[PDB]
């Protein structure tokens, strides 16, 4: 059974770059075939036999290679190309597919906007209570979200998640969610969550008081 | 000098052959669907007359036999009696009788081959109707020349292959087939010919209507529609096609070869082979029972087959039954085809070819019915060389036109290696064979 | 053309389920029919295929029954039945019409997937909150409310915002598991000059629990 | 003639293995060539299709833009065609049908270049032609030209060549394997004497060629129809009817046809800069009313599903009937590159559809759906004007797949090519190499 | 090969319903379907048909849009609407596969029918009454024993005795409609021996009016 | 429009009768149809195209005729020969269907087992009073019953309905029911059910007294 192994796991490029990933087998496969699998989508049929295009597939992808190595090309990549993509061959029973390549997109600087939320009410009501933190649409990825109850810093509690990159803006969304119990959460007044990020030298904060 | 001769006058069919084209037709087709409807009515005698004695089962054996016994006998009679020249499919006999080296007897052949037939085939015999049907089409087409004195080589050449057309037609509800053959393979393939195809098609036409008057509403084969073929496959038909293609003529050499050592057995005489024929013809409708896959039309198997209902085994025996049972039946002079049977002799041998093939690439997907299907006609390819006859009667049997491409390939990898092989038209070999004694 | 699997969520160690994808928009007879599995954030496993007529079903490398797959053409399904389900096999679980090119065959349509979780803990049905601005909006441009998804069992749900009909400006963010159960929050963007003006409604659907719920965003007062 | 044939049935089937290689390399080019040709037929339509978009506000200078640009296509095929090789205009199956009679030459060196890249530009343009003619007789030369450069002696090697190249050369033009074949053992066989024609090489180029074909433009059908329903016995009948219709019209259209080349002839005299003109005049009506009807110009393999479906309304077949009729007389009658095949199959369908429409609200008692009445019909022309009933039926049955309709088809083919004899016609494709032999001498 | 119509029932005159014909056993695509309907005493007569590709809908010279047939192939049903109904639309209601023979059309396999009722009566159910014979006849070598169904509406009742078991010479008359209720009675003869020494019973069944009664016929004392 | 009328609306035959039935038609007919309806059950396909067996169709059946007279014929007629036989045509359209005709089995003459019921001590609370009379088990069918009240005769509250040919025994039931209230059957004694059969040339008398 075929092993087929994917140039980059994760590779980044800027729309416009000439993109090329790899695929490559331990004996000899020959037509294989490629699937895009945008974030949250399942795997569509992108090109196969080697190099056609699955109707519907725009010109700017092409498919290619031979004995143990077969490539996936865009010329001149989209953002909204941003997926990653799966090689399989099926010229050897039982068929087999790679390990997927992560194609990531490269874009110009974009700030988080950061929106923070109270415990609900019927949150409350049953004894729980949740700070939410929503930094959105920013890029690069790389951010540091930061919890000042009172201003004394927390991190007792906290939990994060990121989205997948978009792929029409290419930018990321992130969260934190503080949790805390009722009597906890009201044992204070003041809450703030503080967002750093190459976009402003001075961190973004938001805030909320129950008074 | 004159230099012209031209063009108008090509497709121009006197009238009269074209309206006497339309009776041949008629009367091949109803003749075709009663000598049909004998066959089966013969049959399901034999099966009741099986149920008269179901409890005992040695005496079972012997009704089942005897049985097809009297009837294979009645036909051998008939024939060695009174027309000789209506043994075996009587194809050749027909087509010898195009080249005007052959006569067309029809007030002996008519009811001999009928009656004949009917009797061998009604035993369950391994021979198809098409031999019957054919000669039977054939001289109704001549006895109408007569009947009305029709004068030129065109209308008597004409209505003796528009009958031996309606004839094939009728036998396997196969229209295209029926003038294929004509044009394909039937016409005297040495010179051209008056043959008017206009006339051969309303003949057929009018044929394929009463055949349809009749047993209609039901197939001959079901097979359903079949899976595809996809390019990456087609090689494997290729080599089914060479397989046809050596064996072939190792087939048409045993069918020849038999003949003769089956000769000896009667010497000539109209009572040993008259015997003998009713020993075979009882043979038959014994094997028609213990294991009916080996004997009779092989009309049967073929659905059975396809949809690869046999294991692999079941049928390499019944490739080897229906290889002798075939032989004995045919090339011991009963009146009767060899076309049928070399359909379920070609269905069989594809269908373990698919076998094969299937456990052998998992990745092509394969379905053994495909195989079946383009090795249906492939002997019929390699032995009576008319492959585009045999793709176009299976075609329309079977009903798979997404497979012709690789029927098509399968066909002419059997008629290239049948002639690389050394081999030769079977129903070729056989009019030269008679020729040859009427000379040498 | 679609391909809607299901029957997928909660197994016990050992237990066996079965998974069945409906399909309709093509000739259900005549495709050959995959079933391929995703284990999360992992690669494409193809799982096996069935023809037509039933009568030759391949399996990857595999067990006595470790997978059955069926398929009933009378109702355009496929059937896949995993037993004695390990934690391997808590994994996405997508079912394709295969096809072919020249002849080496591929994937051709592929199904929407089904959630499969091999795990102990009982199947919760979410607690959906609303988050709205802290009853002192800075009233920008926009305004940014979201809605809490809160301890539900196995994966997924799916959000969505005014039944879809506010399609941009929506981002779910990823659950994060924390004491057997699953915690997300769905973020929304529209125009400040048509809210509270106009209704938000946070369309939450657990489809373990078969529970669905549908929160409105209450401007806090 | 007695011992002659004796034993000599040996030696039936026995093809010289030379000539069997040879047939596979001829169908392997046709196919090739003939795949070529049709994407490039393909990327000239799609060009126009652009081009139509960069000027689809200004209505008045889209119908400009139209005309002109299979003005000028057309043009250089009709060009291509006076100035370099004259015997690559109309069909060019006459041509090819002469060839085997050797009483026309086979200037492949010339016809080749002239017929390839002239009917790129005429059915390129969106002439009403159809890819047969071009693909029959490039393939006809293909085959020649493979005799001649390997020398190859003997009138077997040199009529079967050709033969095989005309074959799987209509084989790649429709998909069409078994039409290929029978289009020669029917038809196309020199029908006053015996030949050489090796009938297994004809199979092993139509095979390879249709293998090329499949290996490109393929997984999609020209033609799908999907299956229609059956024909009942007490409803055989009407298909006869049918027939006699199409065995009437098919001598008036093959009139038409022929005096309308005497017609054409006048326009330009001979002259060929009249002629390339008025060329570029009706290649730019066909881009043009391939715009604002397109129903009336092109090769007609999209109306023929539109038809058979009964989507038409029976006004709109009447004019589309009409309308092509027209169209494809000013297309073919005046020598443009490309064959009058498909044009003949739309006309066909066409016409069966309406007597369907008709026959439908005559009998409800049948059942009838005029879907079959246009499948029987397709092929009905090209039984009584090419007479070739049996190749059209096979071409019709291996392109629409409705085998249960054989019967219905069978019969109004034989109903056409019947009352087409004896209404005082003749087989097209004949008429004409009967002219430009009787024209050559008549100019000594 | 089953045909399975529904939908009948009591309608109002001048209103509508859709009956409904259910397809199995074979590809319901490929066929012409058809209604018949048989009016009570009356005979057979045909209402309308409908091709595979619904492109062809044939009614009875019936009056302008009485009826709209149409079929789902999806769930292989055929459907029959009649709006402004009467008492002639009164009848039992046939779906039928059309084939041939030599052309000339036939009604293939039909369905058990589902019945119309219409009328403005309302839904009563049946009283019921036991009819043991009294000690002024003879008791007998047979004894006849019986059971009125009195004033119901609409039909059907369905009478069985001893849960149907004891179904041994039992005959049960056509119910009787007068003045907008229906009355029949249903007979039992049973041995001398066996009643009242063992327990006849009488089970009515009028579901229209959701009633299951079961009346034991005590002798008179 | 084509209208189809059969010859005998209803009839009788022993097992083992030549059985014969007929359509004839106002036009011009072809390649008629049967159907068999037996009661209770959805109509089945018989003969076809003027005298064709379905598939199950017992050889006895056939059908013959052309032009404006067919038939259905039974040699050696049976017990489950017994139903409604439509004929029905398609040659013009619309089709149309014959009156039916109901082939019944002949039997020996049977005596009406005559049974008489008092009201129910259940239907008189609530004020009303149905006396039942069963004439059960007659052939022929034929049959006129008679009430009397008092020794008087009584035409007004009768309701009668025979049953359809028994299966069991090709006999026929009959059940005449007389509602009164319960004052006006209580203001007399005698209630009197008098069956006349042709079995008999005396009628069968069955009564009770409430005293
Ligand atoms: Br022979
Ligand atoms: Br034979
Ligand atoms: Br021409
Ligand atoms: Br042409």
């Amino acid at each position: 059974d075929i092993v087929l192994t994917q140039s980059p796991a994760i590779m980044s490029a800027a729309p416009g770059d000439k993109v090329t990933m790899t695929c490559s087998a331990s004996s000899s496969v020959s037509y294989i075939h490629w699937y895009q699998q945008k974030s949250g989508t399942s795997p569509k049929r992108w090109i196969y036999d080697t190099s056609k295009l699955t109707s519907g597939v725009p010109v700017r992808f092409s498919g290619s290679g031979s004995g143990t190595s077969y490539s996936l090309t865009i010329n001149t990549m989209e953002a909204e190309d941003a997926a990653t993509y799966y090689c399989q061959q099926w010229s050897s029973h039982p068929q087999t597919f790679g390990g997927g390549t992560k194609l990531e997109i490269l874009r110009a600087d974009a700030a988080p906007t950061v929106s923070i939320f109270p415990p609900s009410s019927e949150q409350l009501t049953s004894g729980g209570a949740s700070v939410v933190c929503f930094l959105n649409n920013f890029y690069p990825k790389d951010i540091n979200v930061k919890w000042k109850i009172d201003g004394s810093e927390r991190q007792n509690g906290v939990l994060n998640s990121w989205t997948d990159q978009d792929s029409k803006d290419s930018t990321y969304s992130m969260s934190s969610t503080l949790t805390l119990t009722k009597d906890e959460y009201e044992r204070h007044n003041s809450y703030t969550c503080e967002a750093t990020h190459k976009t402003s030298t001075s961190p973004i904060v938001k805030s909320f008081n129950r008074a | 000098r004159q230099l012209i001769r031209q063009l108008l006058e090509r497709d121009k069919t006197p009238l009269a052959i074209l309206f006497m084209a339309a009776v041949v037709g008629t009367l091949v087709g109803l003749a075709a669907v009663a000598f049909d409807k004998g066959v089966a009515w013969l049959q399901n005698q034999r099966m009741g007359a099986l149920v008269h004695t179901a409890d005992n089962y040695p005496l079972l054996l012997t009704v089942a036999f005897l049985c097809s016994a009297v009837l294979a006998m009645f036909g051998y009679f008939l024939v060695r009696k009174y027309a000789p020249e209506a043994g075996g499919s009587g194809i050749p006999e027909i087509e010898g009788a195009l080249e005007d080296q052959r006569p067309v007897r029809w007030w002996r052949v008519l009811p001999v081959k009928f009656f004949g037939g009917l009797g061998t085939l009604g035993g369950g015999m391994v021979l198809g109707r098409e031999g019957p049907t054919v000669q039977i089409g054939g001289n109704i087409g001549r006895m109408v020349l007569d009947i009305f004195r029709l004068k030129g080589d065109e209308a008597r050449h004409t209505l003796l292959a528009t009958g031996a057309a309606a004839g094939l037609a009728a036998a396997f509800n196969a229209p295209l087939a029926g003038i294929l053959f004509i044009i394909e393979h039937m016409r005297p393939q040495f010179r051209y010919t008056l043959i008017s195809i206009k006339a051969v098609f309303i003949g057929v036409i009018m044929s394929t209507i009463m055949y349809r008057i009749f047993n209609h509403e039901v197939a001959l084969i079901d097979v359903g529609k079949l899976s595809d073929a996809p390019l990456n496959t087609l090689w494997l038909y290729l080599i089914l096609g060479i397989i046809f293609g050596i064996f072939g003529p190792i087939f048409n050499k045993w069918v020849l070869g038999m003949q003769d050592l089956l000769h000896r057995v009667h010497g000539g005489n109209i009572t040993k082979w008259v015997l003998m024929g009713g020993a075979i013809g009882g043979l038959c409708g014994l094997l028609g029972f213990v294991a009916p896959a080996t004997s009779g039309g092989g009309f049967n198997l073929i659905p059975i087959a396809t949809a690869g209902n046999f294991s692999m085994g079941m049928l390499v025996f019944i490739f080897v039954a229906r290889v002798i049972t075939t032989l004995l039946c045919f090339s011991s002079g009963a009146p009767g085809g060899i076309f049928a049977p070399m359909l379920a002799l070609g269905t069989v041998l594809g269908t373990a070819f698919g076998m094969v093939a299937v456990e052998l690439f998992p990745q092509y997907h394969l379905e053994a019915g495909t195989f079946a299907i383009a090795g249906m006609g492939a002997l019929l390819a390699a032995s009576i060389r008319a492959p585009l006859t045999g793709i176009i009667l299976v075609l329309e049997m079977t009903d798979n036109y997404q497979l012709i491409l690789p029927m098509i390939i399968t066909g002419l990898g059997a008629t290239l290696l049948a002639q690389f092989t050394g081999g030769k038209p079977l129903y070729s070999a056989i009019l030269a064979r008679t020729l040859a004694k009427q000379e040498a | 053309v679609r391909l809607l699997e299901s029957g997928g969520g909660l197994v016990q160690p050992g237990g066996s389920l079965k998974l069945s994808c409906a399909a309709s928009g093509f000739d259900y007879s005549r495709y050959w029919m995959s079933w391929v599995r995703q284990a999360p954030g992992k690669g494409l496993k193809w799982i096996g295929e069935i023809n037509p007529v039933s009568s030759t079903i391949n399996y990857t490398p595999s067990l006595k029954d470790k997978f059955i797959i069926s398929r009933d053409n009378a109702k355009d399904t496929l059937y896949l039945q995993i037993s004695k389900v390990r934690s391997e096999d808590t994994a996405l679980y997508y079912c394709a019409r295969l096809y072919y090119g020249y002849g080496y065959w591929y994937f051709d349509v592929w199904g929407a997937g089904t959630t499969v979780t091999v795990s102990s803990a009982k199947t919760t049905p979410p607690s959906v909150y609303p988050l709205a601005p802290g009853s002192a909006a800075a009233a920008a441009s926009m305004v940014t409310l979201g809605c809490l998804v809160k301890g539900y069992f196995p994966e997924p749900v799916t959000v969505t915002w005014n039944s879809g009909s506010l399609a941009a400006g929506v981002h779910t963010f990823p659950a994060v598991l924390q004491a057997a159960l699953y915690t997300l929050s769905s973020s929304v963007t529209v125009p400040s000059s048509s809210w509270p003006s106009e209704t938000v409604t946070c369309n939450v659907a657990h489809p373990a629990s078969s529970t669905k719920v549908d929160k409105k965003i209450v401007p806090r007062a």
